[PDB]
RNA sequence: GUCUACGGCCAUACCACCCUGAACGCGCCCGAUCUCGUCUGAUCUCGGAAGCUAAGCAGGGUCGGGCCUGGUUAGUACUUGGAUGGGAGACCGCCUGGGAAUACCGGGUGCUGUAGGCUU
RNA sequence: AGCAGAAGGGCAAAAGCUCGCUUGAUCUUGAUUUUCAGUACGAAUACAGACCGUGAAAGCGGGGCCUCACGAUCCUUCUG
RNA sequence: AUAGACAGCAGGACGGUGGCCAUGGAAGUCGGAAUCCGCUAAGGAGUGUGUAACAACUCACCUGCCGAAUCAACUAGCCCU
RNA sequence: AACGCAGUUUUAUCCGGUAAAGCGAAUGAUUAGAGGUCUUGGGGCCGAAACGAUCUCAACCUAUUCUCAAACUUUAAAUGGGUAAGAAGCCCGGCUCGCUGGCGUGGAGCCGGGCGUGGAAUGCGAGUGCCUAGUGGGCCACUUUUGGUAAGCAGAACUG
């Protein structure tokens, strides 16, 4: 039976990367977090206050509260056979913006913008993404050069 | 005494080296890993013969010692007491354990150190002999005898490298003439065409 | 050959350099973090700080706020701008610090149209003053002093610039404890002593002190003051006129930009082909050198 | 010819009296060092506890002071006069400094006092060139360039030039 | 072309040794009356402007170390899923997909934001 | 190196050392995390309201750099 | 290996020299290192038997008869121990 | 004439330190030879009255070299974990605040209007409450995996 220690097994998890120790770069604190945005939780061992528990490291949540140094995040946590929406407070050193949400939010603007130009021009711009279709037909020019003949090589005992 | 080697033939446990967590390990049977003329210059012993393991098993320190003695003894008979150089390329670092059962049961069964073995991979070289080309037949025959001290299948392979270096024999002489291989005792030093030009100056001075 | 080379290849492999401005010894990131970082529940509200940097021959006063791409300067005042307002010499004295602090305060409030609304202390007493906001008017500009790597002992010139901005009308939290009038013995602050330092009287007493005993050292210590025909007697009124000039027209007039043809003063980076050729030349000369010698 | 900023000078002179015990001797030793320089010295404690030397940890066993400027120059002259303006070649460190010892302090033109006693002291001279303070300033702290560094030979020559001293092998 | 102040990223920026540096700056530098602090005006604080780029700093150099990046290593090692595959076993091969890391060999050696300055 | 201790993580104008001042180891209501049944205890995180310390100030601090160092009902005892 | 192999049937297997050290004995043949040269078809610083040392036999090497393939090592299938 | 969902992929993005690898990279372990040789010791010799000269062996340093790590690591997979893929969205105008504030600043809330190409694939109708029995000795197989010489042995992970 293992211990119930709050930081058991986080030897490598909360360690700093190689040659990345020391002062926390200040753009970390300059980020702006507002209610409703999506943040990636990643505990950093340099700051021991406002640590997320190890079960929330590598998880993504939604900010619901903002305080002087920390944010309240709603994170989905699977508890045996149920998923709970856990409300955790973590200092902003241990979070960062989820680029996935940022990329999607950009596409919504682009879709909405592209729709306005589709009305003033007739043309139908494709908005929905499509899975990689089967490759269409094409020709392959030999350009005079005959394809190189490949043969399996004899076995060589390299020890 | 020792259990039969069949009880520790397979790499069944994680590596368990002699460390601060594993105290009281008896010293391995094999202590001398290099024998013959270790000092012979790189160019004196170009021919190299290797005994290569064909199984993923454990070789005991006693087994390594017996083969070393067996190969050494024959090479002295066939080439001379200084006509070669033998290096054992396996060091027994894996500690095997024994749960001493002296007339309780399996309670607290974690054993005590018994000896050391060398976990060998398929294709890992077990021992190497470098000598003159005229003594190739003896090096195969000497390594053939040492094969009978080990469990499992072993293969004898005459290396195309020069001696105990990592450079091909057919091009070793050319690289030495072009100063890309400076003889450094037993082996050679590779001269990269980089680094301060002063080093190039000395070499060509 | 006895000592293990500490500066060996593994030493450099594992070496983590500090931040560039820490390596340069310019910024204290421990204090920087506490200075420029805003509370997250204030979002994009800027946190303005007053940068005061006393140099060998100049005083730099700036108002800045932090952004990810870098700090933004909204107002900068320099001590070398004081000759326009009257002060020709002593540009790095406590009196010049007060003027540079006053100049930055008026220059900023003038850019924000707050100068007419907030005047500060027009007449200097050296006492404790704090500008308070007026109801129905925009609130007083609030910034925090950034002393950088300076030691904040009493009488530090960064507090001189702080006094100038405070009297200029900028709301900066502070206490009189670090002004020159503060007495560490009685734990009492003397406003009159502060005013003498602000008006440059300690420099005035110094110049009088030299002229009495050693005229030769007086010329050595104040040669440029003698050149600018400024005397201990006229020092106070010189700064009184300077404060009037600053409060009158604090606007900065950028130096007329004059185009000049591009000129290169430093060597550019050598090309790889040149570097390869240089090594090839060196080797060829080396072989000939042995050829002629042998 | 030579840059005026490459001139060697006395950065400081460090005077140390290691009495080896706390009590009457250290207090009197401080008075010797105080009246030799005019500066109140400071007491150095023992980092270890050595039974052989009879010293315990955190026990004041030595008295030392640092002197600079003209006062350090003139005290140095008294020291070399006692040493007859001659030093062994090995007295010079590889960092361009050198030092010597004085067996009796009254050899330095100091009147002996029965209620004080006679004392020996250690003299260390730290040389330097203008600009060495960049390694000591808080802001924009910099490390001196290789050429500025004073080599052992240039410390020995400076001693021969200034005090026309003698270097013994 | 470049500096100063404040920076963001935090070595492509570090480290060693060297060469060069107009202008302005940054410096070193001179001094201790005042402020302030020291065993020591060295540091720190303050008041300056005789000298110097010697140093710092800046640019450049070096078959330089490091770092960054690419190749090779190598479809190798390892691996998802599959078989009434082989083998006494140890282990191995194949099918289905994924796919590294040294040594070794090339290339690079800070970018940039705000404000102010300098370069007929 | 050190940071009381086991170890692991973290830390260099500091979290180490030395010095100065202090009592944020104080008063109070909730929320949350950890074990989890998602109960309790313990411990912890982020706030809020008082009253304070420190610093020029930003700010930091309601115990120890973080991960352990502890205890229901009934009863007794003390305080308002 | 048709410029004659392999097998078989027969001859030579020499001089320096009993090469050096060592050993009581060591003359190719107890041991350790050197393992070279006129002489041809070849003969060695010897593959073995043998002697206290010799001697002697014998082997590689080469020739006569012969007239088409043959020799050595290794490897892995089934089978066998 | 669809409300929504998923033991699944795709797209985007984040997480990780196992496999492997590495040790001429840190920590720990470990074989050999080579070159330096300042100092440090020994052997030994000249000198021998004194240093002194000189050689060797070690130690020590430098560049190489053999072999390793569950409780080492610069690197670093495969499989895997989280989140997002819109109408609770977007866009425009206005208002409230005792919070915040140089600034109708920042933030939040509220009100009105406008806009459907329902903004990846595939499949499926979902949501929600009450009462509730039995069970709470398990065992086996692939692959991973601990102790043990091993066990039709003891103990885990995953799916069946
Ligand atoms: C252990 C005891 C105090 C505990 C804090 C406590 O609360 C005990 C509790 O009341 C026990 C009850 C609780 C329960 O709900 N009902 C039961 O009736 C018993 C006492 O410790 C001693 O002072 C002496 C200790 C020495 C040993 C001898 C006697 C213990 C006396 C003290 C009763
Ligand atoms: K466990
Ligand atoms: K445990
Ligand atoms: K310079
Ligand atoms: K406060
Ligand atoms: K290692
Ligand atoms: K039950
Ligand atoms: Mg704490
Ligand atoms: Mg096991
Ligand atoms: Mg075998
Ligand atoms: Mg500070
Ligand atoms: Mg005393
Ligand atoms: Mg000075
Ligand atoms: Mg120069
Ligand atoms: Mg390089
Ligand atoms: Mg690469
Ligand atoms: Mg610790
Ligand atoms: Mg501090
Ligand atoms: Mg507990
Ligand atoms: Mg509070
Ligand atoms: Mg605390
Ligand atoms: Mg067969
Ligand atoms: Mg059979
Ligand atoms: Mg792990
Ligand atoms: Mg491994
Ligand atoms: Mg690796
Ligand atoms: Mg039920
Ligand atoms: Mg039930
Ligand atoms: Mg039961
Ligand atoms: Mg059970
Ligand atoms: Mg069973
Ligand atoms: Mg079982
Ligand atoms: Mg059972």
């Amino acid at each position: 039976t293992n211990t119930k220690g709050k930081r058991r097994g986080t030897r490598y998890m909360f360690s700093r990367p190689f040659r990345k120790h020391g002062v926390v770069p200040l753009a970390t604190y300059m980020r702006i977090y507002k209610k409703g945005d999506i943040v990636d939780i990643k505990g950093m061992g340099t700051v021991q206050k406002g640590m997320p528990h190890k079960c929330y490291h590598g998880k993504t949540g939604r900010v619901y509260n903002v305080t002087q140094h920390a944010v309240g995040i709603v994170v989905n946590k699977q508890v045996k056979g149920k998923i709970l929406a856990k409300r955790i407070n973590v200092r902003i050193e241990h979070i960062k913006h989820s680029k996935s949400r940022d990329s999607f939010l950009k596409r919504v603007k682009e879709n909405d913008q592209k729709k306005k130009e589709a009305k003033e021009k007739g043309t139908w711009v494709q908005l929905k993404r499509q899975p990689a279709p089967p490759r269409e037909a094409h020709f392959v020019r030999t350009n005079g050069k005959e394809p190189e003949l490949l043969e399996p090589i004899p076995y060589e005992f390299m020890a | 005494g020792r259990r039969p080697a069949r009880c520790y033939r397979y790499c069944k446990n994680k590596p368990y080296p002699k460390s601060r967590f594993c105290r009281g390990v008896p010293d391995a049977k094999i202590r001398i890993f290099d024998l013959g003329r270790k000092k012979a210059k790189v160019d004196e012993f170009p021919l190299c013969g290797h005994m290569v393991s064909d199984e993923y098993e454990q070789l005991s320190s006693e087994a390594l010692e017996a083969a070393r003695i067996c190969a050494n003894k024959y090479m002295v008979k066939s080439c001379g007491k200084d006509g070669f150089h033998i290096r054992v390329r396996l060091h027994p670092f894996h500690v095997i354990r024994i749960n001493k059962m002296l007339s309780t049961g399996m309670r607290g069964a974690f054993g005590k150190p018994q000896g050391t073995v060398a976990r060998v991979h398929i294709g890992q070289v077990i021992m190497s002999i470098r000598t003159k080309l005229q003594n190739k037949e003896h090096v195969i025959e000497a390594l053939r005898r040492a094969k009978f001290k080990f469990p499992g299948r072993q293969k004898i392979h005459i290396s195309k490298k020069w001696g105990f270096t990592k450079f091909n024999a057919d091009e070793f002489e050319d690289m030495v003439a072009e100063k890309r291989l400076i003889p450094d005792g037993c082996g050679v030093k590779y001269i990269p065409s980089r680094g301060p030009l002063d080093k190039w100056r000395a070499l060509h001075s | 050959g006895f000592v293990k080379v500490v500066k060996n290849k593994a030493y450099f492999k594992r070496y983590q350099v500090k931040f560039r401005r820490r390596r340069e010894g310019k910024t204290d990131y421990y204090a920087r973090k506490r200075l420029v970082i805003q509370d997250k529940n204030k979002y994009n509200t800027p946190k303005y700080r007053m940068i005061v940097r006393v140099t060998n021959r100049d005083i730099i006063c700036q108002i800045a706020y932090a952004r990810i791409e870098g700090d933004m300067i909204v107002c900068a005042a320099y001590a070398h701008e004081l000759p326009k307002y009257g002060v020709k010499v002593g540009l790095t004295n406590y009196a010049a610090a007060y003027c540079t602090g006053l100049l930055l305060a008026r220059r900023l409030l003038n850019r924000f149209g707050m100068d007419k609304i907030y005047e500060g202390q027009v007449e200097v007493t050296g006492d404790e003053y704090n500008v308070e906001s007026i109801d129905g008017q925009p609130g007083a500009f609030t910034c925090y002093l950034d002393a950088g790597l300076a030691r904040t002992t009493t009488g530090n010139k960064v507090f001189g610039a702080l006094k100038g901005a405070v009297d200029g009308g900028l709301s900066i939290p502070h206490s009189t404890k670090r002004f020159p009038g503060y007495d560490s013995e009685s734990k009492e602050f003397n406003a009159e002593v502060h005013r003498k330092h602000i008006m440059g009287q300690n420099v005035a007493d110094y110049m009088r002190y030299l002229m009495e005993e050693d005229e030769d050292a007086y010329k050595k210590q104040f040669s440029q003051y003698i050149k600018n025909s400024v005397t201990p007697d006229m020092m106070e009124e010189m700064y009184k006129k300077a404060h009037a000039a600053i409060r009158e027209n604090p606007v900065y007039e950028k130096k007329p930009k004059k185009e000049v043809k591009k000129k290169r003063w430093n060597r550019p980076k050598m090309s790889l082909a040149q570097k390869k050729d240089r090594v090839a030349q060196k080797k060829a000369s080396f072989l000939r050198a042995q050829e002629r010698a042998a | 010819k030579e840059n005026p900023m490459r001139e060697l000078r006395i950065r400081k002179l460090c005077l140390n009296i290691c009495v080896g015990e706390s009590g009457d001797r250290l207090t009197r030793a401080a008075k010797v060092l105080e009246q030799l320089t005019g500066q109140t010295p400071v007491f150095s404690k023992a980092r270890y506890t050595v039974r052989s030397f009879g010293i315990r940890r955190n026990e004041k066993i030595a008295v030392h002071c640092t002197v600079r400027g003209a006062k350090a120059e003139e005290i140095l002259e008294k020291g070399l006069k006692v040493r007859e303006y001659e030093l062994r070649k090995n007295n010079f460190s590889d960092t361009g400094n050198f030092g010597f010892g004085i067996q009796e302090h009254i050899d330095l033109g100091i009147k002996y006092d029965p209620s004080i006693g006679i004392y020996g002291l250690d003299f260390y001279v730290v040389l330097g060139r203008p600009g060495f303070s960049i390694a000591d300033k808080k802001r924009r702290t910099g490390c001196i360039g290789a050429k500025h560094r004073i080599s052992k030979e240039e410390a020995m020559r400076w001693f021969q030039q200034k005090y026309d001293g003698i270097i013994l092998p």
